[PDB]
């Protein structure tokens, strides 16, 4: 059931061939800092999307700078290249505008 | 669970004579990201008094 | 009101329970450990004699 077991499976039985699979899974993490109100936690686990890109949220830790409110969100499994100035609305609890 | 009387037996056992003690407890949950709250939450059980 | 108009280090939200047993459920803890937060004791001595 763990990743890299597939890679062991397809070697042994189905063909000899290699495998690669991606869900919203484990993977490398990136650092992104976002400013909004309404960012109250439990967004971790949701799917953030911007106009350009889509992604998920591992860790919500807050950053410190004067003005607004700025959190540094730990993001993984990113695809679609989110860029500065985007409006970054979450899929659910919609209420996220940032 | 944290019992007021179960801690007061250890604070009573500090030194030979403390001749007992009393306390009043304030329940406090610090929550990062004020201004919003997580749409449901800051739930601390054991219903608190009025105001 | 937009943010950045406040300062607000973090927050506390003190409260006074009706019961003194004060259970915990779901995800939670108690975590006294005064060394990082010595704003809670304020334990006070009341000297007497006889």
């Amino acid at each position: 059931g763990i990743e890299a077991s597939y890679k062991f499976l397809f070697k042994v039985l189905y063909n000899e061939e290699v495998e690669i699979e991606i869900e919203s899974g484990a993977g490398t993490e990136y650092d992104i800092i976002v400013q909004s109100d309404s960012l109250t936690e439990d967004l971790v686990g949701q799917t953030i999307y911007t106009a350009t890109g889509r992604c998920n949220v591992t860790y919500i830790e807050r950053s410190y700078s004067n003005g607004k409110l700025q959190w540094t969100v730990t993001i993984h499994n990113l695809l679609g290249r989110l860029i500065a100035g985007q409006e970054v609305k979450a899929e659910r609890l919609p209420s996220f505008e940032g | 669970s944290f019992a007021k009387s179960k801690m007061l037996t250890y604070v009573d056992d500090a030194d030979h004579s403390v001749i007992g003690s009393s306390a009043t407890i304030q329940m406090v949950r610090e929550v990062q990201n004020f201004y919003k709250t997580p749409e449901a939450g800051i739930k601390y059980n054991n219903q608190i008094k009025d105001r | 009101l937009t943010s950045e108009k406040f300062e607000v280090q973090t927050i506390e939200l003190y409260s006074d329970p009706t019961d003194d047993v004060i259970f915990t459920r779901d995800g939670s803890l108690i975590v006294f450990e005064n060394d990082l937060r010595p704003q809670y004791l304020t334990i006070d001595l009341e000297p007497i004699s006889q």
